[PDB]
C-alpha cells in the first residue's frame, strides 16, 4: 500500500509549492492521477487475500472502500473550490492540506492489517474532519465529543489491549486463524459492547443518531461528502472486522441494536418526510441506509455481507451526489430550505436530470447497485426471520417517497416568483454530478468487485 | 635486669606462634545463597524488532 501512500503524502509539496492559481488544477490532476493508479488494488483471489506486508494489506471489503476513498478526494476539491475562492490562499492551502491529510489517514485506515493501529488511524480521522467542519463550516457546546468517547473510543482501546494481552496479537490475519469462541458471561457481554458501540455511533445507530443531522448542516460540501461518503463506512468496516472475534455471543447479543435499526430505519426515513432542511433530509436518509447496514452486519451471513459492502459503496455514491446537489442549490438561494426554491426544471433541465438520477438511486432502482445491496441485506434478513420483510418493505415504500418528494418539491411545481439570481449549470457543477453518477451507472454493468470478500 | 620499653616499642604489631588451629569459621556463618547467574553468549538482534503491537523495527 505503499504505493498509494507516498503519491498521497506528495501531495503536500504538490498543493503547497504550487502557484496562487494553480492549487486547485495541480491537486485535481494529481489525485485524479492517484485515484487512476487505485484501480491495481483490484489484485484479488477467490481464497487468499492481497497480503503486501506485515502492516498493510488488502481484501475485497477495503479494496472498493478504497477506490472510492481515492475517487472523492478530487470531487470533493471539484466541490469546495467555489466557495473557498473568496477565502485567503494561504487558508486555502490549508483546506486543501485537511483533505489531504484525512485522505492519508483514511487509505492506511482501511488496509491496517492490525487492530489497535487500525484504531490509531480510526481515530486520527475525526481531528481532519473536524477542523474542516469547526472552521469552513458557516454557522456556530461541545457534549457529543464526550459521550462518543465515553461509550465508544476508550472502551474499543481497552477491549482491544486485553485482545492483545490473551490473544497475543491483534494481526487481523492471525485471528482468523486463532479465533475462540466467545461464551456467554457479564465479562464477554460488557467485552462485546466495548468493541461494538463505538462503530455502532460511527455508523451512526438510531438513537445515537442525532449528532449527523447536525454536523451535516454545520459542515461544507467536502466535510459532508467526506462524512457521507467514507467516514460513516469506518464504522461498517470496523464491525465487519471485528465481528469475527465476537462469536457466538453476538447470536444473542445482536438482538438489541438490530431492533434498534429495524425500526430507526422506520422512524428516520419517516422523519425524511417530516424535514425542512435539504441537507438535513440527506442525513436522516443516510441514517436510514446506514440501519441496514447494521442489521446486516449483525446478522452476519454471507449474502448479509455481501449486501452491506454493495450498500456502503453505493450509499457514498449516492449521498455524495445528493450533498453535492444540495450544494448546487445553497450556492445560488443562498438558504437551505427545501420548500423555498421550486420549480427548478423550468430552469435547469440538465441538473434536474441528475437530480432525477440521484433520486433513482436513492429509493434504490434496480439494477443499480444501491437494490444490489438492499436486496441481498433483504434477502439475508427474510432468511433471519420471515416478519422482518415486513419491516423491510414499509422501509421501501418510505425510501421512495422522500426520495421522490425531494424531487417534487425542489424541481416540480411552480417556481419561486421572488428568487431571481438562478444562474445556468456550471461546467464543474454538472461534471461533478456526472463523476458521482457514471461511476454509480458503471458499477451496474460489473457489481462483482463491489460485493467484499465472500462473493 | 629488666630494660624499660623506649618510645615506640609497645605499640608494635608482634608475631605469635601459637600451637592451636585457627578457626575456620569464627563469625559461625552458615552456608551463603548462591549467586544469580551471568550472561554469556553473543548478542543477536531482537526477533522481528520492538514487537510493540505492530512496529515492524
Ligand atoms: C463500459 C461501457 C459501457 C457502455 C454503455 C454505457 C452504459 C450506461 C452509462 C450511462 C448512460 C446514461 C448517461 C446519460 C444520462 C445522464 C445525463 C443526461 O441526462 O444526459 C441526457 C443527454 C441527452 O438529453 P438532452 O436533451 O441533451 O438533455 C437532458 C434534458 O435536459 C433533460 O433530461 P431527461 O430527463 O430528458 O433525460 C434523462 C432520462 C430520464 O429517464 C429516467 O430517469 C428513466 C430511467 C429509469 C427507468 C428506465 C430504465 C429502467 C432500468 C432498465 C435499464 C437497465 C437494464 C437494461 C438491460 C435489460 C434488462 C436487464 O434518462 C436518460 O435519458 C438516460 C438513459 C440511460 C439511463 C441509465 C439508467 C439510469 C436510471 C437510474 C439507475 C438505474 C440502474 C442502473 C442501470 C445501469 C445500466 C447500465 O444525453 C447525453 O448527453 C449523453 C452523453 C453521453 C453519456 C455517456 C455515458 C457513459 C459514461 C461512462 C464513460 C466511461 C465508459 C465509456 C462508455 C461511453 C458510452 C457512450
Ligand atoms: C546501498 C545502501 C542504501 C540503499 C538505499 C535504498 C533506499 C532508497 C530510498 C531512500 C529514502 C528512504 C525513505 C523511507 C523509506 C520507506 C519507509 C516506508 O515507507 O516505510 C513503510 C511503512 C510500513 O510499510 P511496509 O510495507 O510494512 O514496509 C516497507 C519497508 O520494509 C519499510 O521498512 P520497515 O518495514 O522496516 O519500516 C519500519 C517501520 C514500519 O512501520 C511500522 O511498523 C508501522 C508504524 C508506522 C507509524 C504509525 C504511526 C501511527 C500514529 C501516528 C500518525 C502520524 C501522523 C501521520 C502523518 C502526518 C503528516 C506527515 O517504520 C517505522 O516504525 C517508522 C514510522 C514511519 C516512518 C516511515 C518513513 C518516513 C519518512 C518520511 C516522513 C514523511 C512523513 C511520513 C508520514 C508520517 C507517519 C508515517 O509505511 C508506513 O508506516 C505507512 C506510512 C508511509 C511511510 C512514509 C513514506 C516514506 C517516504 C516519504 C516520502 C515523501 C514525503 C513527502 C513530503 C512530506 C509530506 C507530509
Amino acid at each position: 500500500m505503499l504505493k498509494y501512500i507516498i503519491p498521497t503524502m506528495m501531495l503536500m509539496p504538490l498543493t503547497w509549492l504550487s502557484k496562487n492559481s494553480m492549487i486547485w488544477i495541480n491537486t485535481t490532476l494529481h489525485s485524479l492521477l492517484i485515484s487512476l493508479t487505485s484501480l491495481l488494488l483490484l489484485n484479488q483471489f477467490g481464497d487468499n487475500s492481497l497480503n503486501f506486508s506485515l502492516t498493510f494489506f488488502s481484501d475485497s471489503l477495503s479494496t472498493p472502500l478504497l477506490i472510492l476513498t481515492m475517487w472523492l478526494l478530487p470531487l470533493m476539491l471539484m466541490a469546495s473550490q467555489h466557495h473557498l475562492s473568496k477565502e485567503n490562499l494561504a487558508r486555502k492551502k490549508l483546506f486543501i492540506s485537511m483533505l489531504i491529510l484525512l485522505q492519508l489517514f483514511l487509505i492506511m485506515t482501511f488496509t491496517a492489517t492490525e487492530l489497535i493501529f487500525f484504531y490509531i488511524m480510526f481515530e486520527a480521522t475525526l481531528v481532519p474532519t473536524l477542523i474542516i467542519i469547526t472552521r469552513w463550516g458557516n454557522q456556530t457546546a461541545g457534549l457529543y465529543f464526550l459521550f462518543y468517547t465515553l461509550a465508544g473510543s476508550l472502551p474499543l482501546l481497552v477491549a482491544l489491549i486485553y485482545i492483545q494481552n490473551t490473544m497475543g496479537s491483534l494481526n487481523f490475519l492471525i485471528l482468523q486463524y486463532w479465533v475462540q469462541p466467545m461464551p456467554n458471561s457479564w465479562s464477554n457481554t460488557f467485552m462485546w459492547l466495548a468493541c461494538m458501540m463505538a462503530f455502532m455511533v460511527k455508523m451512526p445507530l438510531y438513537g445515537l443518531h442525532l449528532w449527523l443531522p447536525k454536523a451535516h448542516v454545520e459542515a461544507p460540501i467536502a466535510g459532508s461528502m467526506v462524512l457521507a461518503a467514507i467516514l460513516l463506512k469506518l464504522g461498517g468496516y470496523g464491525m465487519m472486522r471485528i465481528t469475527l472475534l465476537l462469536n457466538p455471543i453476538t447470536d444473542f447479543m445482536a438482538y438489541p441494536f438490530i431492533m434498534l435499526s429495524l425500526w430507526g430505519m422506520i422512524m428516520t426515513s419517516s422523519i425524511c418526510l417530516r424535514q425542512t432542511d435539504l441537507k438535513s433530509l440527506i442525513a436522516y436518509s443516510s441514517v436510514s441506509h446506514m440501519a441496514l447496514v447494521i442489521v446486516a452486519i449483525l446478522i452476519q451471513t454471507p449474502w448479509s455481507y455481501m449486501g452491506a459492502t454493495a450498500l456502503m459503496i453505493a450509499h457514498g455514491l449516492t449521498s455524495s451526489m445528493l450533498f453535492c446537489l444540495a450544494n448546487s442549490n445553497y450556492e445560488r438561494v443562498h438558504s437551505r430550505t427545501m420548500i423555498l426554491a421550486r420549480g427548478l426544471q423550468t430552469l435547469l433541465p440538465l441538473m434536474a436530470a441528475w437530480w432525477l438520477l440521484a433520486s433513482l438511486t436513492n429509493l434504490a432502482l434496480p439494477p443499480s447497485i444501491n437494490l444490489i445491496g438492499e436486496l441481498f441485506v433483504v434477502m439475508s434478513t427474510f432468511s433471519w426471520s420471515n416478519i422482518t420483510i415486513i419491516l423491510m418493505g414499509l422501509n421501501m415504500v418510505i425510501t421512495a417517497l422522500y426520495s421522490l418528494y425531494m424531487l417534487i418539491t425542489t424541481q416540480r411545481g411552480k417556481h419561486t416568483h421572488h428568487i431571481n439570481n438562478i444562474l445556468p449549470s456550471f461546467t464543474r457543477e454538472n461534471a461533478l454530478m456526472s463523476l458521482h453518477m457514471l461511476p454509480l451507472l458503471l458499477l451496474s454493468l460489473n457489481p462483482k468487485i463491489i460485493l467484499g470478500p465472500l462473493y | 635486669g629488666w630494660v624499660r620499653p623506649d618510645l615506640g616499642e609497645l605499640s608494635k604489631v608482634t608475631k605469635v606462634k601459637t600451637d592451636r588451629p585457627l578457626p575456620e569459621n569464627p563469625y559461625h556463618s552458615r552456608a551463603r545463597p548462591e549467586p544469580n547467574p551471568e550472561v554469556e553468549g553473543d548478542l543477536k538482534p531482537a526477533r522481528h524488532g520492538s514487537r510493540l503491537f505492530f512496529w515492524t523495527m
